[PDB]
């Protein structure tokens, strides 16, 4: 029995998400102190995100960008940082290196987009912008989504300095020094990734699909906030608890 | 018991991943493009 | 895109009193406000940057404070020769959006 | 002081409804018949999750890492029949007993929920991938020397997506409370016809429970069965 | 002395195209950006855009995206705005601002070209 | 010889570096576990094989 009716049952919390707060922001912070913003309980339009041509290293892994509007996700964890112009290959699952291992690590089962633009007018001063920062020397390989905000002095060879910088003692947090005379491998990249999760929580945040009023016991093709299937909707006596 | 248990095993192997990102067909169809999603379907095809 | 309203629009004040005026933003601007004046026929002059700190070289008859979206500044000693329309300036999200202005009037 | 939990510390694994089936899962659970710590209050480690039991003497809870306003720290107070949850940078007292809720600064999250409550209040707190989950029931009891026998699976009430490093907790001629610890062991759960979890077993506790968990039923017959491999 | 000298009062037809000036001296012109603002007489400050002082790309605000062009000339410290195809709603005074890439607090200082349109 | 090789790509004996003294590789003790039970209706007493 083919479905003779397709119904849409997205929730109607019609207030929009603050992607303008996330994307159009003055101060994206550094890769050692990348900012997390929780996006929930709103309608999120990703068509203006994909249709904007300012991005050049988009590369959404696991979810295709055109078919992204019609599912509904549990949570958006908007991470945002500024890196060098050759380290977006480090911002990917599987790849290891300086930015990937010692600054920000993605999960191996990562599902999300790697949205970034190239900003040379904004984040480069003639002379060098010196508080955009990155960590080289660290005695711990980071598990994904970790915070290394500590400014402890690193000891390498034998004797611990423990509070001073000197022989075999390097400070971990060193500046980029972004100048506009640099090439495209040294230009600032403002990388803002959107980590999602499919099945861990209630599905909340998604696109502007217009909901359709429900119909009864004829076999229909339903869309209940991201799960698509064909079947018969019938009244039930199953005591669903509110979680 | 053996026939119903083999039927229950055949039902319960539908929820297996076999290396996929998800085991249900409609979710891996609905958020992926077809020319990248064909091998993603095909792993579940050969496992089932 | 930050729809900033500020209240009250036209308020009266007297000599040597203490008055409190507020500037409100719709979205989160959590610690970024800059405060201006507008005398007629004069370019604006900055007082308070990042909503707490004051600029060097201003007469300190005032202070600024606040957190979240509820921001204010308080005149601790008012003088009649100011009568300036106070302007608030956000610096968190583009575009840089200003306020309408609270015009100070003497009786 | 040490005592034993009987069948407590069970909850709902995946926030999902099941009926008249037996489901096997792998999740952080309190083991059956393990040594749980009884107190009649110093700061205690949270580790991988805590089972809490209590029997208006009992008040709210604090959660944190160092409690010295360097890391975000949870604070729950049930005041004026209106619970307020804050995550701000408080400084804890040396002997906390409004000084506990002092200096609410650098706040990132605040939440207001519905109020709750010879009685037992068993709570489960768990932190998995930055998600702080609170499980709650109220159940009358008639045993003060120890933990009463019986089964009651804990339903989640408010889920917190906070995402901090959690290490420690504390509880604000008195009452008594129980502390249990959670371990990653496999459980088999019996969902009843009306949606409640009537019974469960812990698969790694007993070879009999290994047969119950491998055979996927709570009743095995006489005979021989193979469950796992000893290496 | 740090000041921003601004051109005189323009008065033209609704449809002409003029070019006001903002000439700066005293500070490092390369270090800071070159913000701009308008004054409707019954309203307040309204921003249009920043200009990087090494290349000069004309990025604007989200409202005034159209016919408005900023043209910076390097090494002479001139920061010309060119307004083209003026309308009757552009009866505003256009101050000039020093607004950097990092700081974004103004200390705005301009004499103000009295652009009256009729 | 530096190593001895058993059937189907498993290594049986290796001579050691810095000493050249011959060693045998035997795998560690393994086996399945088994449960003798009279049934949960009768008793919970368990013999383990
Ligand atoms: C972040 O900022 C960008 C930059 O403005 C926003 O993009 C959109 O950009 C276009 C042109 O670049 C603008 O659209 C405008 O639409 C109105 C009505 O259709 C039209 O009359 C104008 O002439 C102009 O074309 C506008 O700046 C903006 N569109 C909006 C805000 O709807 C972008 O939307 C911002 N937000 C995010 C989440 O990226
Ligand atoms: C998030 C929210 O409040 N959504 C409401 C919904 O509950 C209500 O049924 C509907 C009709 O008034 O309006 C909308
Ligand atoms: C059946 O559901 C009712 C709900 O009113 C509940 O009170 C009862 O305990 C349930 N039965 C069992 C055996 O759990
Ligand atoms: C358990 O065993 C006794 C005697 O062996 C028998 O009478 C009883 O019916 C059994 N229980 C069940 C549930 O079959």
């Amino acid at each position: 029995v083919q479905p003779t009716e397709s119904i849409v049952r997205f929730p109607n919390i019609t207030n929009l998400c603050p992607f303008g707060e996330v994307f159009n922001a003055t101060r994206f912070a550094s890769v050692y102190a990348w900012n997390r913003k929780r996006i929930s309980n709103c309608v999120a339009d990703y068509s203006v995100l994909y249709n904007s041509a300012s991005f050049s290293t988009f590369k959404c892994y696991g979810v295709s960008p055109t078919k992204l509007n019609d599912l509904c996700f549990t949570n958006v964890y908007a991470d945002s940082f500024v890196i060098r112009g050759d380290e977006v290959r480090q911002i990917a699952p599987g790849q290891t290196g300086n930015i990937a291992d010692y600054n920000y690590k993605l999960p191996d089962d990562f599902t999300g987009c790697v949205i970034a633009w190239n900003s040379n007018n904004l984040d480069s001063k003639v002379g060098g912008n010196y508080n955009y920062l990155y960590r080289l020397f660290r005695k711990s390989n980071l598990k994904p989504f970790e915070r290394d905000i500590s400014t402890e002095i690193y000891q390498a060879g034998s004797t611990p300095c423990n509070g001073v910088k000197g022989f075999n003692c390097y400070f971990p947090l060193q500046s980029y020094g972004f100048q506009p005379t640099y090439g495209v491998g040294y230009q600032p990249y403002r990388v803002v990734v959107l980590s999602f999760e499919l099945l861990h929580a209630p599905a909340t945040v998604c696109g502007p699909k217009k909901s359709t009023n429900l119909v009864k016991n004829k076999c229909v093709n339903f869309n209940f906030n991201g799960l698509t299937g064909t079947g018969v909707l019938t009244e039930s006596n199953k005591k669903f608890l509110p979680f | 018991n053996q026939n119903a248990q083999a039927l229950n095993t055949l039902v319960k192997q539908l929820s297996s991943n076999f290396g996929a990102i998800s085991s249900v067909l409609n979710d891996i169809l609905s958020r992926l493009d077809p020319p990248e999603a064909e091998v993603q379907i095909d792993r579940l095809i050969t496992g089932r | 895109d930050i729809q900033m309203t500020q209240s009250p629009s036209s308020l009266s004040a007297s000599v040597g009193d203490r008055v409190t005026i507020t500037c409100r933003a719709s979205q989160s601007v959590s610690n970024f406000l800059h405060w201006y004046q507008q005398k007629p026929g004069k370019a604006p002059k900055l007082l308070i940057y990042y909503a707490s700190q004051s600029i060097s070289g201003v007469p300190s008859r005032f202070s600024g404070s606040g957190s979240g979206t509820d921001f204010t500044l308080t005149i601790s000693s008012l003088q009649p020769e100011d009568f300036a329309t106070y302007y608030c300036q956000q610096s968190n999200t583009w575009p840089l959006t200003f306020g309408q202005g609270t015009k100070l009037e003497i009786k | 002081a040490y005592t034993n939990s009987f069948t407590r510390g069970v909850y709902y694994p995946d926030k999902v409804f099941r009926s008249s089936v037996l489901h096997s899962t792998q999740d952080l659970f309190l083991p059956f018949f393990s040594n749980v710590t009884w107190f009649h209050n110093p700061v205690l480690p949270f580790n991988d999750g805590v089972y809490f039991a209590s029997t208006n003497i009992i008040r709210g809870w604090i959660f944190g890492t160092t409690l010295d306003s360097k890391t975000q720290s949870l604070l729950i107070v049930n005041n004026a029949t209106n619970v307020v949850i804050k995550v701000c940078e408080f400084q804890f007292c040396n002997d906390p007993f409004f000084r506990v809720y002092s200096s609410a600064n650098n706040c990132t999250f605040e939440y207001v929920s519905q109020p709750f409550l010879k009685n037992l209040r068993e709570f489960v707190f768990k932190n998995i991938d930055g998600y702080f989950k609170i499980y709650s029931k109220h159940t009358p009891i008639n045993l003060v020397r120890g933990l009463p026998q019986g089964f009651s699976a804990l339903e989640p009430l408010v889920d917190l997506p906070i995402g901090i490093n959690i290490t420690r907790f504390q509880t604000l001629g008195a009452a008594a409370y129980y502390v249990g610890y959670l371990q990653p062991r496999t459980f088999l759960l019996k969902y009843n016809e009306n949606g409640t979890i009537t019974d469960a077993v812990d698969c790694a506790l007993d070879p009999l429970s290994e047969t119950k968990c491998t055979l996927k039923s709570f009743t095995v017959e006489k005979g021989i069965y193979q469950t796992s491999n000893f290496r | 002395q740090v000041q921003l000298v601004q051109s005189g009062s323009e008065l033209k037809k609704p449809g002409a195209s003029v070019k006001v000036s903002c000439k700066a001296s005293g500070y490092t012109f390369t270090d800071y950006g070159m913000n701009w603002v308008r004054q409707a007489p019954g309203q307040g400050l309204e921003w249009m855009g920043w200009i990087n002082t090494y290349s000069g790309e004309p990025t604007y605000a989200d409202d005034f995206r159209g016919r408005f062009v900023f043209s910076l000339d390097t090494s002479v410290s001139t920061a010309y705005l060119q307004i083209c195809s003026l309308k009757a709603e552009d009866t505003a005074v256009y101050y000039c601002a020093r607004g950097g890439n990092w700081d974004w607090y103004f200390d705005v200082w301009g004499q103000g070209t009295l652009v009256t349109v009729s | 010889q530096q190593f001895g090789r058993d059937i189907a790509d498993t290594t049986d004996a290796v001579r050691d570096p810095q000493t050249l003294e011959i060693l045998d590789i035997t795998p560690c003790s393994f086996g399945g576990v088994s449960v003798i039970t009279p049934g949960t209706n009768t008793s919970n007493q368990v013999a383990v094989l």
